[PDB]
């Protein structure tokens, strides 16, 4: 039986390569036993193609300041992001706020000038420097995809700041590039092994198998593909409603 | 007047004084020299992969010092080798898979896709040209197992100056040394995960089992218990990873062993149970796979388009690309391109530039097939609008605008010229400078394996090179759409 | 049957104290390579180095094309939904800045396919068709061309 | 119909090969035995070549006649355009006449 | 020129250099450097002499999509050419294209369901050269195909798809016995060799006894892709000898190897076993034939049979762990090392275009591996010196 | 063929039936021993053929009936394949005495 | 396709000759022997004559259609030249009219 | 558009909704409902457009 | 000699200029002939 694929919530994650390669039958005495062998599927963090895919997953994929990981943390991200203004349309600061570590991760595609000073500015106006609520310089001036250590719990301030500005100078104002925010979404990337389950129904009986008990080998905990393979699922099919 | 040969370290010289059979007539016309049989002791040749060179030089110099004639040549000496581990043999599993084995490596020889196409063809051809059919699994190549490996993000501190990695196989056959098994490149943003097949036979694994380790240069994790060790357990009748963690006692190929340490280099190593690999678009059957799933639908699309059967043509091109997605099991599929090798960007030609062939280049980088298919869809939309435009009715004109607007929305906003005004005009000798050409090629060669950017920015005044040019076919699409919308 | 590292060592250095690289032999024909290095290289070694240089030349050409194809601003683009940035693409941009994105319209002198680019290729290869001693040398009959 | 003829010509290749295989088996028995047709396989391979040639000629006629109809339509298009110009030209002459 | 005609500085420079290149390459101006004039740019001068053609070949690497034609491509399968012919009409119904596609699927199944039956490697070792295969159709019809692969491309057991070659059908009426058909290369062209079994009886015997007659057939691929009329030889005595008069319960096996050094084809007939002893004398399980360049044959005696004993490692064997058949590819034979039988040096031009060396070659090159030292002998090495300038 | 899943109370719609299609593959069955069968997901035709043969090298020449089982399948383009053949003479004589 | 048909017709000559040689061998044995087809070689030579004629006819048709296409192009060129002269003539009439 | 081109209220409404449907099905506007876009009307959009 | 010339003439009659040059270069080429990566000493590539 080939299960196929499915798209997760908010176009943030995908489920791939689900199938049951072998299904056997056994009619001993007067009860029928069905065995599903090597049932498997894979979960992977991947958007089906939009701003959410390219730049929000890559922001989470960045290594934290405390050292790597960042997987299993809670995030708040923009529902839809668009380019608004600035000197040029760079990759555009795509900011993601890490709730559990109070981080801000921004991602770009290109930078305008290496010599010119660049930092982050989050402001609910765009053209007003003195209305900002966040500002972090780049650790090397020539770098994209960094994390900035807010330091406190400033989720409310972050939700106030639309217009993520990556130009961020005071040689005048010098907005190199800025992006919109639209809505905001709350997501938790932590997965519980008891919540990764295969469930089957044979008439009145219900069998449930989770990753805690019936998993052969647990996959590596990461943002990339995590293939789960289960032990043989033994199903008591003796209460089936046989119509015709 | 001498003939000289070189066989490895030894050098033999034969001159006209000693080794001439008969000297030719002394004249300004043809002077043919014929030598006695030249006996060469070829016992110090450097045999690399059972082949060694023999250098032969004919030289004749006048007392002036002028070279009257010099010819250099190299002879290839091939060593016969019929050792059983170096002989190709063919086996056929009971599942129907044929593979050819040369030592450790096994290569699939046939395909079993035809039988599974019969049931799909019982329904319409809509069922044959799907992603599911292109992901159908193949039976394994004889006895063995599949192992899953995960490698870290690129780390210059741990890995080194370059991001490449090599995976080697260990105790197979009789060789205890490292043999190359897989190669690839580390990613700077995420991890890389792979699934390799390790062959097995009775008595094929040596002490403690097989090794699979990863090397990076500046480190090579093949010390004691650093590579992944696998063995076949005769009791459980399954393959077991020996060193998934530290173990004060564990079973191996040679009985119990004492100090087991976890593998190093890999983030995670495990055994894929009951795993069958999907068909490979780079195998010996790649040509027939590509024709079935890409080349044939595009040919039918083009022929129907040439005969103005627009609706039927759309059905065929949607088997490979559809901007609105693909309905599978009553849901929009997650993949963008319905043709699997395009979605995965599978290269299947290693030498595209050996001859002038546009298809060979596209086979090396199937990205160009994405663009070619995309432009074909733009051609259909514009032709649809042009024919509707010519019907002159209000409904026809509204239809024409719809097609043109949809074409413009797929293209997006056409970009401006960015590099022309910043370009410093060089001299003719400056652009043809060998030093400029060599410096750029040095960076390209380094980039092809590493990515070292010490003193990153290349000091813009350090450029006399030319810039990439936009595709004139795409700018013509935008030019056409602008003119059509203006007239409407 | 040879090792390119050893053969490059047998010719090293390239008169500038550096390990003579494969890119430095772009550049000259097989006859030139055999003639200039007639002492250090055998016929087989000259063939091996010439063949390896051409394959390096082709691979570098392909790598540049792979980067430019995905960096093209024209493909953004509903086709951009199925375009991914390679790790080598980011390394190229860190080194060359905005070069990968500095596309020019056809008909511009800065294009690599412009008549100026064709003139550069003609001058590069036809420059050495005669020795500097000959009055038929390109830079002797027309000294203005070089400037 | 020409396309059908080409398909039918190729449809006899499998039968021709099978006949040569069948006729290689001896067909007389007893204390005088034999009867195999030695050249049955060679004749079958010669037959499929002839059938291949016939199918190719039928396909060529189909494509040739098809393109003849297409060039015929192209001439009709020029004739239509010429007639359209005649009407437009004569309507301009009417303005001059009045 | 008249003042009326106009140009640009870059266009005039291109025109001037193009004229200079033509004069230099065509020996119109003396002292042209012959080494420089052989650069790859000047070899391709037929397309580099014009701005239009030079731009075409340079843009192909960067924008191949501008030249891709969905109806023609280098490497298009014969079955794809057939599909194009079936939809070359001007009225294409939806059902017409479906029917043409179903015909294509019929061809696809025939080629896809092929199974390899034998292989030959055209070298004395498995490091370089081409490996040739013969395939068999699943359908109950004696149809056989062939292809080859270049394994010198191999790196760590992985093979690029372009190293493989299309399956090509053999049209020569082959009816082999069991699976005794294999390819072989000698006289530098592909040959097909197989055995056929027919039922014959001895004439003039009151108890009429029928027996199986085994015939060895050999045909070669001609220049235009057609196959020649096969040579035939009777090998009934050898077949009964090596099978102990039990060809039905044993597996008769065929092996063919090209001895290029002596311009001969070595054919071996043997009983499939688990291992093989040396050839000749006490071992009656292996028989041999020698086929010469003109089609004649010489049945092998014990003296010549022992000469090719080490070829037993290329024979088919039976696996010890379960009775699984493991076919092995035959290899080209050489004594101990393979060295080319000749080498032509060619010619060279002397200093100042004053002298030339002509007709340099070594007609004969032999090898000798006695004890553990290899001896190579160059026979009748010759060259000519003459006073002459190259025109 | 006919689709009998359409059946309601023993009544069958006409469109549930399929056109008669001619078989062009040179079938010469013995008596009425020919039937269709489906395996490998495609239609197969299986039948037996009877030929008159004699055993070689026997002074009293005894003729016997040879029974051959043939199996062919329908291909993608509607043509029929070359049939597989097997000898079933021993089985036929045993069950028919 | 017509060129392919001619080649396929010629491709059966070698097989036809081989069939005639094969069928000259007697095929029945015992105390009744023989079975050679005496005229097998003569029939084979008659067959290659027929295939030669068929191949010639296919080749002639290929060249005949090819030259018909060439003369058709020559007529198109004259039509193009006439139309070009028409435009030049009318542009001169515009000078006269103004 | 110029003032010269004319239309009707129903015709313009049809043209506008057709433009919106094309933008939604072709992933040009975000947050498009993937469940609604699989209705029989939008699957047959090749003839319903 | 005769076959390469025949191919040259037929390609020339069909205006396939580049392909015709390849065939006529088998007998004569004013720019010489490349043998073993060097310009051959002979003027005409056709031996007779």
């Amino acid at each position: 039986l080939n299960m196929g694929s499915a798209i997760g919530d908010d176009s943030l994650t995908v489920m791939e390569n689900g199938n049951i390669p072998q299904i056997t039958s056994k009619y001993s005495s007067d009860n029928l036993a069905i065995t599903l062998h090597n049932a498997a599927f894979t979960v992977r963090y991947d958007g089906s193609g939009n701003v959410i895919r390219n730049k929000q997953i890559s922001a989470m994929k960045l290594t934290g300041v405390d050292g790597k990981s960042q997987y299993g943390n809670a995030f708040i991200i923009a529902n839809t992001v668009k380019h608004y203004g600035g000197y040029s349309d760079l990759g555009g600061p795509i900011t993601v706020y890490n709730k559990t570590k109070n981080y801000i991760a921004s991602v770009q595609g290109h930078l305008m000038n290496a010599d010119y000073t660049r930092r982050l500015i989050l402001t609910p106006v765009e053209n007003n420097y003195y209305a900002r609520l966040f500002e972090f310089p780049f650790s090397p001036n020539t770098i994209l995809n960094t994390v900035f250590t807010v330091g406190s719990n400033k989720t409310s301030d972050f939700k106030k700041c639309s217009y993520a500005v990556g130009g961020a100078n005071s040689q005048g104002f010098q907005i190199f590039s800025s992006y919109q925010s639209s809505g905001w979404l709350d997501i938790d990337t932590g997965i519980n092994n008891t919540d990764i389950k295969i469930t089957v129904m044979a008439g009145s009986k219900t069998h449930t198998f989770t990753a805690s008990d019936h998993i052969a080998s647990l996959p590596a905990n990461s943002f990339d593909a995590m293939p789960y393979t289960f032990k043989p699922l033994e199903i008591d099919a003796s209460s089936l409603a046989f119509t015709n | 007047i001498k003939i000289t040969v070189m066989a490895g370290s030894k050098t033999h010289t034969f001159t006209a004084s000693d080794h001439i059979a008969s000297l030719p007539a002394n004249s300004f016309d043809a002077m043919p020299y014929t030598f006695k049989p030249l006996e060469i002791d070829a016992s110090s040749l450097a045999f690399t992969n059972n082949i060694a060179p023999l250098d032969i030089v004919f030289e004749t110099k006048a007392k002036d010092g002028r070279v009257l004639g010099k010819i250099k040549q190299t002879l290839s000496v091939k060593r016969v080798n019929y050792n059983p581990e170096d002989i190709l043999f063919l086996r056929e599993t009971h599942s129907g898979a044929q593979y050819m084995q040369l030592g450790v490596y096994r290569i699939r020889l046939n395909t079993l896709l035809a039988s599974q196409l019969v049931s799909r063809a019982n329904t319409g051809i809509d069922t044959i040209l799907t992603m599911e059919t292109q992901r159908l699994p193949e039976p394994p190549l004889g006895e063995g197992f599949f192992a899953n490996f995960v490698l870290p993000k690129y780390d210059p501190a741990e890995h080194g100056d370059e991001r490449w990695f090599k995976i080697h196989i260990g105790n197979v056959g009789g060789n205890t040394g490292r043999q190359p098994y897989y190669s690839g490149m580390l990613s700077d943003t995420s991890e890389t995960s792979m699934t390799l097949f390790v062959p097995y036979a009775e008595g094929y694994y040596m002490h403690e089992g097989v090794r699979l380790g990863v090397g990076y240069q500046k480190i090579t994790y093949d010390n004691t218990w650093e590579s992944a060790f696998f063995y076949f357990d005769e009791t459980k009748q399954q393959f077991v990873l020996i060193n998934d963690a530290d173990h004060d006692s564990g079973m191996t190929q040679q009985g119990i062993v004492k100090n087991i340490k976890k593998y190093k280099g890999f983030l995670n190593v495990s055994i894929a149970t009951g795993y069958s690999a999907p068909m490979d678009f780079n195998s010996a059957s790649a040509l027939y796979y590509w024709e079935l799933f890409y080349y044939t639908p595009m040919m039918c699309f083009q022929r129907l388009l040439q005969e103005k059967q627009f609706d039927e043509a759309t059905q065929w091109i949607n088997y490979v690309y559809n901007p609105a997605g693909y309905i599978v099991n009553g849901e929009i599929a997650p993949w963008i391109w319905n043709c699997r090798p395009l979605e995965e960007t599978t290269s299947w030609n290693a030498n595209p530039l050996d001859a002038i062939d546009p298809d060979a280049v596209a086979q090396n980088d199937p990205m160009h097939y994405k663009i070619a298919t995309f432009m074909r869809l733009l051609d259909q939309l514009i032709l649809r609008g042009d024919m509707a435009y010519r019907e002159l009715t209000r409904d026809a004109l509204n239809e024409a605008k719809m097609w043109y607007v949809r074409t413009l929305e797929l293209l997006g906003d056409e970009p401006e010229d960015y590099g022309s005004q910043q370009w410093a005009a060089p001299s003719l000798s400056g652009a043809a400078s060998q030093t400029v050409q060599a410096a750029y090629q040095q960076d390209l060669t380094m980039l092809g394996r590493g990515g070292v950017s010490k003193n990153l920015r290349t000091a813009n005044s350090l450029v006399g090179l030319f810039l990439p040019e936009y595709n004139p076919a795409l700018t013509d699409y935008w030019q056409t759409l602008r003119l059509r919308l203006f007239n409407l | 049957m040879y090792s390119t590292a050893v053969l490059l060592n047998k010719i090293s250095p390239t008169r500038d104290g550096q390990t003579m690289t494969l890119a430095d032999l772009q550049y000259l024909s097989f006859s030139e390579l055999r003639k200039i290095f007639d002492d250090q290289l055998s016929w087989g070694e000259a063939r091996h180095l010439y063949h390896e240089t051409i394959e390096q030349k082709k691979n570098n050409r392909l790598l540049e094309a792979r980067i430019f194809t995905r960096a093209n601003p024209q493909l953004s683009g509903a086709i951009r939904l199925g375009i991914e940035r390679d790790s080598v693409s980011r390394s190229y941009d860190e080194m060359f800045g905005a070069r990968s994105s500095s596309f020019v319209k056809p008909g511009s002198v800065a294009s690599m396919f412009s008549p100026a680019g064709y003139l550069t290729e003609l001058y590069r290869e036809a420059k050495d068709l005669h020795f500097s001693s000959s009055a038929y040398h390109l830079d002797n009959r027309r000294p203005d061309l070089a400037d | 119909l020409l396309d059908a003829a080409a398909g039918q010509s190729l449809a006899g290749q499998v039968l021709s090969i099978a006949e040569g295989v069948a006729d290689l088996v001896p067909n007389v028995f007893g204390l005088a035995c034999g009867g195999s047709r030695w050249g049955a396989a060679l004749r079958a391979s010669a037959s499929v070549m002839s059938l291949s040639a016939t199918a190719s000629q039928y396909s060529a006629d189909k494509i040739s006649r098809s393109e003849a109809y297409r060039r015929r339509r192209q001439e009709w298009e020029i004739q239509r355009d010429n007639a359209d110009g005649e009407v437009k030209q004569m309507d301009a002459q009417l303005e001059s006449l009045k | 020129v008249s003042s009326a005609i106009k140009t640009t500085r870059l266009a005039e420079a291109i025109a001037g250099i193009q004229l200079y290149i033509n004069r230099a390459l065509n020996r119109i101006e003396p002292n042209a450097r012959a080494d420089v004039s052989t650069r790859q740019f000047f070899t391709d001068w037929t397309v580099n002499n014009r701005y239009s053609t030079w731009g075409g070949v340079s843009r192909l690497v960067y924008y191949p999509e501008n030249y891709i034609d969905p109806t023609q491509r280098i490497g298009q399968t014969r079955m794809m050419d057939e599909l194009l012919e079936n939809i070359s009409q001007s009225k294409l119904s939806r059902d017409t294209v479906e029917d043409a596609f179903k015909t294509y699927l019929t061809r696809f199944e025939t080629v896809a369901d092929l199974k390899v039956v034998s292989a030959y490697h055209d070298n004395v070792n498995s490091n370089t050269g081409l490996t040739w295969f013969v395939g068999q159709t699943r359908e109950n019809l004696p149809e056989y195909y062939w292809r080859n692969v270049d394994i010198s491309r191999m790196q760590a057991g992985e093979l690029a798809a372009n190293a493989w070659k299309e399956w090509t059908k053999i049209d020569t009426a082959v009816n082999p016995y069991k699976d005794a058909i294999r390819p072989v290369i000698f006289r530098e062209r592909l040959h097909l060799i197989w055995v056929e079994k027919e039922e014959v009886a001895k004439n003039g015997t009151d108890p009429v006894e029928t027996y199986d007659r085994f015939t060895l057939k050999l045909a070669f691929l001609r220049h235009d892709g057609s196959w020649s009329a096969p040579w035939s030889y009777d090998i009934t005595t050898q077949v009964e000898a090596v099978t102990d008069k039990k060809p039905d319960t044993e597996r008769l096996a065929l092996a063919a190897s090209g001895f290029q050094g002596e311009d001969t084809l070595l054919v071996f007939v043997y009983k499939t076993g688990k291992s093989y002893s040396d050839f000749g004398g006490s071992n009656k399980n292996v028989a041999g034939m020698t086929i010469y360049g003109d089609g004649s044959f010489k049945k092998m005696e014990n003296t010549a049979l022992s000469r090719y004993s080490q070829l037993k490692n290329t024979f088919d064997i039976i696996h010890t762990q379960g009775n699984d058949l493991v076919r092995k590819a035959s290899y080209r034979f050489a004594q101990d090392f393979e060295v080319p039988a000749s080498l032509n040096m060619g010619s060279a031009i002397g200093d100042d275009s004053l002298t030339v060396m002509e007709n340099g070659n070594i007609p004969q090159i032999t090898s000798k591996y006695s004890s553990d030292n290899l001896a190579i002998t160059l026979h009748n090495a010759a060259f000519t010196v003459r006073y002459d300038g190259s025109g």
